[PDB]
């Protein structure tokens, strides 16, 4: 845990963010799917112009 | 006779060539169309314009 942001004792929200677990491996493997993401989205444009 | 045997036959030889060179030249514009848009690289496209040559 990196960050606590929620101050004790108050009336919290649906969809505040309470604390920060640490992300290192989870923004890898985003970088690594959002690398496939920005080939083959490109496959998809290139043969959807092409299919006309 | 063979004149009249060469009038008969060269206009159903060159319709057939005529298709043959519509047919390459449609692949060609396809080909080009492909490295337009950016699927295949330039050498597939000067390739395609050799046999339209």
């Amino acid at each position: 845990i990196l960050k606590r942001l929620f101050k004790e004792g108050s009336d919290v929200k649906a969809g505040q963010q309470l604390y920060q677990i640490d992300p290192a491996t989870y923004e890898a493997d985003y970088q690594s799917a959002q690398a496939n993401l920005a080939s083959t989205q490109e496959q998809a444009q290139r043969y959807k112009l092409l299919v006309a | 006779a063979d004149g009249l045997a060469a009038r008969g036959t060269f206009t159903e030889q060159l319709q057939a060539q005529r298709d043959l060179v519509k047919a390459s030249d449609e692949y060609y514009q396809l080909a080009d169309k492909r490295y337009r848009t950016g699927v295949d690289n330039y050498l597939t496209l000067l390739d395609a314009q050799r046999s339209l040559f």
